């Protein structure tokens, strides 16, 4: 019976994020010299050129984490991570400017990605 | 005396400070705003006599106990905030977990 | 991937099911319901989510669905729910109440919730949020009253004075065109929302109705200035005229009638009885019988709110010292035995606990305390839990019901009663966004910030010299909201139609949002929110014993208060 | 008659080839020129010179080459000179500096600069007077951060915010059209001048623009709205078409790119970099190499100036706090020590020294503070002075290089980059007579009187109630010229040209002198005063060890610092 | 600390009842603003150490005594107010004639 | 309590004095707003004590001495004025060179 004042007493049980959406792990590598560090909601194709990974399998997704939060890459520093699908209305627009439009448009954004040089178009 | 805004402000803290002091030198248990000013006062002191900030960090957690305090006031406090001018100059001291 | 729930409400605040203390409380509420998509939260910061492309739409203009401000992850405490939700704020007013982010990428975006170039954020994951406190019995009497109110999460004061006048420190009135134009000038500088109520006294209808004309929002009917039969009639022909509310201290003398006579007089129309227990005034000792009838809307004052040890020792001598009344002349001493009694404060308590009393007020500065009506409104629903339990209403271990009857008290019942709540009063689409966000651990006792027709207007904030706000001292302090032509953009001055009509805003050159009263003669105790009961209230008049349903309403005082000495300097 | 030198400076202040040090620090000024007639000098007082029929003409009207205002023999310290002179005021503008007094019977009276009936004055001798300073990165977040900033004599805020919302909290920013529009007319009461910077992030043209044309005078693009690619882009194709300038602050986690990445999106593009070493933010760890291109004005931000042995240990936890950073957070840990680095900390110590960096900036109460720009600068100053001796440019004895150099970082420079150094930031005939008086002991660390539009509107002054006004307590105090309608005449807000063109200024009602921005897209490191140096800066991605010219720049942390303890009573 | 309005104004009456105590303590008879202030801050600390309001307008009575302060000063003070927070929130104490 | 303006910000005056003496009392060579604060405080509560003008003046150039503040604050303070009201009613007094 201490009184922790406007303390919480959460219900039991776990919140499953991005429930009911596809998920798809990828290897993913910093080429470059300084660190990446990546939030839970960038486009995943759109990240750093100097990230290698298999771009296309970034096309329409995010990182599969807690909104809010960020995978960290060291410089070298290769590691899995784990994607989700974006929703709503699957489209991106800004960020890198390889989308402006549909996440369908595969081979137009990763002509574009190429063109830039973003490591890891196939 | 060439007070500027700051100044006159944190004369209020000091006060409080010696406020919450009387009090607990008469037996009573600090409640939430005098816990706060006793140990901001602290820090602000501290810088004037010339410790670090890193001095201030570890000595802050020692000012008050639970004991010192009504119940519920040390999980109230999840740190507490000072700017003071060191002998090099306005710097920032955060004490976290001042009560445990 | 799943989070465990203790971090999810860390991170995000808490959602459906989780619970919550009030302040230092023995009262818990819970996540009725949560409006987000787990997982596609919004919060700001660095590498978060409300970034450009990513949950910032980054393609609209501001006309496009974009909010002009986006709270957060707010927990909201409403006569309409307890839940999570995001609020969407534009042109001013909340235009959304839901999910808000980018429906570019994220799932459940509610239409109009768009964050975009044009969106500001708020952070309210982990704050509880409520409609800002709408304080009807006020009397302006100190401009420093304003930050005492905002202090504690008021956002509207309705009533009169024209500062330490006799007249104004004992009523609310501001009597007259003359004064009441005055009022309305002043009322440009003051950063809350305003309404002025005009001298409810006259045989004449002409001398009542020019104020109402000249820019009154309703009237004060006080036995001060003769509370007499005629000034309730003439009053009340006046309001149902001009669609304004009427409010009344009624004759505690009984010189001119008894309750029944002031019923009489008042019969069957709309009115507003203040302090409706009588210690703050009105025939002695049954008055508190007002607050069982249909076309009675009642309120009360906070300081007998709740009872405690010290409340009678307090009141008997307060009475005494503001009425210049004297210990050597035995009717002064029969008068406070008859004004200030344990009986009718006790069953006060309960008649609140058991929503026959609609509403809470100060009396700022004329027997109340300006900043502490919120207050006194959660001790009085936490000693009612205490001494009856739970209500039999609740879902097992929260205090949800309780919680949304008592939060009415404050915000939409005086909203409802005054003829302003298409404006203010509650958190819902459409009404102005006057908003109050709290910690938890300060709930109802210090307000974080204070949010004015969608721009803080007062915060507890730090060091306005130190690198980040939070250094100390931590005070209540005016933000911007409150400065420059900024202040008439986020207050409303609530006036009657026919002033309004009558040009009286450009007349004085009032630049402040104009708010029109209406609606106030058509409801009554049921339209109050959660507090809707009508009763035949028996008051004994050689006792003061209180009965409802034949039972004796009676309850102990309590020798300590939460939200008390755990948080105040003096 | 000759007057020994001691006793010449002491009554008139000092004259050619005179010293003086600047408040306890090792730096001393030296006139370089005097504009006066030796015996013709000007002062005010009885029996003093500036009496009608000798000093003061008693024929012109105000209108016939009389001044409003004199400061009678101030030694001026600017960009342009350090150099002793009367300066000259009338309708709120600089009109004339050299040598005030009366043609009738001076010698050498600048035929401008007439005492006459119309002419008030201010009596420098013996102060230094400055041009008030330019902060171009303000977080409008508490309003009582004015009065902070004019204690330490800064009379422009250029940034953003709407008091202590998240976004504002974060980032210089004030988003979309109502926003602007709103913080506009809370401008109208804030004594200080103003320009706001609106969100400069977006993929889309329109609803950036937007911003300009609602009254914007900037953008801010800020990597918690995401610093990406085509925000980055986006904004820079605005400001190119709008004329005002934008302010960034890049990238930290490199999440879309390193900091050539953010060059090539910039495209030599004009831009403002914030907080260039990088602690307050940008691409970690190299984003100070910013200040080596010529298409980019770089400005430090005050917390890391200059190097001293608490700031590394202050920074470490100050980001932990205001990010909400958790030790046991791998990730948070490594990016707090990729973020507050002492190698660059110190290195930017040296940049100043060398002219790398042009401008200071506070970035107030969101990792900066408010009250210490002008402090700083003079703090880092007599640092490199202690530590890398006088500069090779100074003439023997004098740090008059040093001294322009370094003044130019908060007066002239971040005017030149804001396009407002037509109006401000320097002590300059045909600019807005904004003027800060010190004592030369309390130099960079308490103005005396800060003159606003040609009225003092704060001062450090005395009791209010005593004979004189001298007597204690000297506090800092709002002036006249803050008060009723005169703080419209006195403050500039600055704004886009697109809004005045399409009358914003008159849709909203504010009163305020309306400045334009403009000349901010043609200009580049080269138009930075004493601080114009390109350079390839190398920044070493393992050790963090910053070159120029092959050569590591280091220095030692110190102990102590001037203009501090000595002063401050907290 | 989260002052309001009240409790940063509440701190000049510990103030200057400090001032008037250090005044009384060297041998001066007290004025008018000192002996109202010295009897405020002992109603405002007694309601901290959770005395009842019928105890303070008791006590209150017995601060000072008219030697204590100067001519005519028992007679200017018709009653002193004060409001604090007792451990049932905030009350109101009258001091009635409290120097005799 | 009737306060007027200069009453309330002169006790701010006595706070400052009050900081600075036990920050003196704990060893440190005190500052510029420091000594400034003592020795208005001095005046002021000697003109409280019924004290001339004249005694004043000359005691203010007594009350601290170069040791007991840093270096340079003796060539700071000029003067120090201050106003009270001592038994006939308000005076200035002005202290010169008040630290040698
Ligand atoms: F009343
Ligand atoms: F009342
Ligand atoms: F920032
Ligand atoms: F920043
Ligand atoms: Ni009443
Ligand atoms: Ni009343
Ligand atoms: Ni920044
Ligand atoms: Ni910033």
């Amino acid at each position: 019976n201490y009184i922790v004042p406007g303390e919480y007493r959460v219900a039991e049980g776990e919140i499953e994020i991005n429930a009911g959406r596809e998920k798809t792990t990828i290897r993913v590598s910093n080429t470059g010299d300084r660190p990446i560090q990546v939030g839970s909601h960038i486009h995943f194709v759109e990240v750093n050129k100097e990230l290698l990974f298999d771009r296309a399998e970034g096309i329409g997704r995010r990182l599969n984490i807690p909104s809010g939060t960020a995978a960290r890459f060291e410089p070298g520093e290769e590691m899995e991570v784990e994607l989700t699908e974006l929703g709503g209305n699957r489209e991106v627009f800004g960020i890198s400017d390889l989308t402006n439009g549909s996440v369908d448009n595969k081979e137009l954004i990763l002509q574009r990605a190429k063109e830039l040089g973003y490591k890891g178009v196939e | 005396m060439h007070l500027n805004p700051a100044e006159k402000e944190k004369l209020q803290i000091f006060l409080a400070s010696e406020l919450l002091l009387r009090r607990k030198a008469r037996g009573l248990k600090l409640n939430y705003p005098e816990a706060v000013a006793i140990i901001t006062s602290f820090i602000m002191e501290g810088a004037r006599d010339g410790k670090t900030v890193a001095m201030l960090m570890e000595e802050g957690k020692h000012v008050l106990t639970r004991d010192d305090v009504m119940e519920g006031v040390p999980e109230m406090i999840d740190d507490i905030q000072a700017e003071a001018t060191f002998p090099d100059g306005t710097k920032l001291v955060t004490v976290h977990n001042p009560i445990s | 991937m799943k989070i465990n729930r203790q971090q999810y409400a860390e991170s995000y605040g808490p959602t459906v099911g989780d619970e919550v203390r009030l302040a230092d409380t023995d009262l818990w509420i819970e996540v009725e319901k949560d409006y987000t998509t787990y997982g596609d939260e919004v919060n700001f910061g660095g590498g978060k989510v409300l970034r450009e492309g990513m949950g910032e739409n980054g393609t609209y203009t501001r006309t496009e669905n974009v909010l002009d401000l986006l709270l957060t992850n707010a927990l909201i405490l409403d006569y309409t729910g307890i839940y999570k939700a995001d609020i969407g704020v534009k042109d001013g007013y909340i235009v959304g109440i839901g999910k808000g982010g980018n429906p570019d990428i994220m799932d459940g975006v509610t239409p109009n919730m768009i964050v975009g170039t044009a969106t500001e954020v708020i952070a309210a994951e982990g704050k509880i949020v409520t409609a800002g406190g709408i304080d009807t019995h006020v009397h302006f009497i100190n401009p420093d009253q304003v930050d005492v109110a905002l202090a504690n999460g008021i956002t509207t004061l309705f009533g009169g004075g024209t500062g330490p006048a006799e007249g104004s420190k004992a009523t609310t009135v501001t009597p007259g065109p003359w004064n009441i134009e005055k009022m309305l000038k002043s009322t440009e500088g003051l950063p809350i929302n305003v309404g002025i109520l005009g001298k409810g006294h006259g045989s004449s209808i002409a001398p009542i109705m020019e104020q109402i004309d000249a820019g009154a929002a309703g009237l004060k009917i006080h036995e001060d200035w003769g509370a007499t039969p005629a000034s309730i009639d003439r009053s009340l022909t006046v309001a149902d005229e001009a669609d304004v509310q009427v409010a009344i201290h009624s004759d505690t003398l009984n010189e001119a009638g008894f309750l029944e006579d002031t019923l009489r007089a008042i019969n069957g129309r709309v009115i507003h009885s203040f302090h409706v227990e009588g210690a703050g005034g009105g025939h002695a000792p049954d008055i508190m019988a007002m607050a069982g009838h249909p076309n009675v809307l009642p309120s009360s004052t906070n300081p007998t709110r709740p009872f405690t040890v010290n409340t009678i020792d307090e009141h008997l001598d307060m009475l005494m010292v503001c009425h210049h009344l004297k210990q050597n002349i035995p009717e002064d001493v029969a008068f406070a035995d008859s004004r200030i009694r344990p009986e009718t404060i006790a069953a006060e308590d309960i008649l609140h606990d058991l929503g026959i009393i609609s509403m809470m007020s100060t009396d700022a500065l004329a027997m109340g305390r300006a900043g502490e009506m919120v207050l006194r409104t959660w001790q009085t629903a936490d000693k009612m839990k205490k001494q009856r339990g739970p209500l039999a209403e609740e879902k097992n271990g929260s205090d949800n019901f309780r919680l949304k009857r008592y939060v009415s008290k404050y915000t939409i019942n005086p909203a409802i009663a005054q003829g302003i709540a298409h404006e203010v009063g509650s958190i819902e689409e459409g009404k102005f966004a006057d908003l109050v966000l709290w910690e938890p651990k300060f709930f109802g006792v210090k307000a974080d910030r204070v949010i004015k027709g969608g721009i803080i207007a007062y915060a507890q904030i730090g060091d306005p010299s130190a690198s980040i706000p939070t250094p100390q001292p931590v005070m209540g302090r005016r933000m911007y909201g409150t400065v420059g032509d900024l202040i008439h953009d986020t207050n409303i001055t609530f006036m009657s139609k026919s002033s309004i009509q009558q040009g009286v805003p450009a007349k004085l050159g009032l630049k402040r949002r104009i708010g029109t009263v209406k609606n106030c003669r058509n409801i009554g105790k049921k339209d109050m929110k959660w507090n809707d009961v009508t009763t035949d209230i028996d008051i004994n008049p050689e006792t003061y014993e209180v009965k409802v349903d034949g039972e004796v309403l009676t309850c102990e005082p309590v020798k300590e208060l939460p939200m008390a000495q755990r948080y105040f300097l003096f």
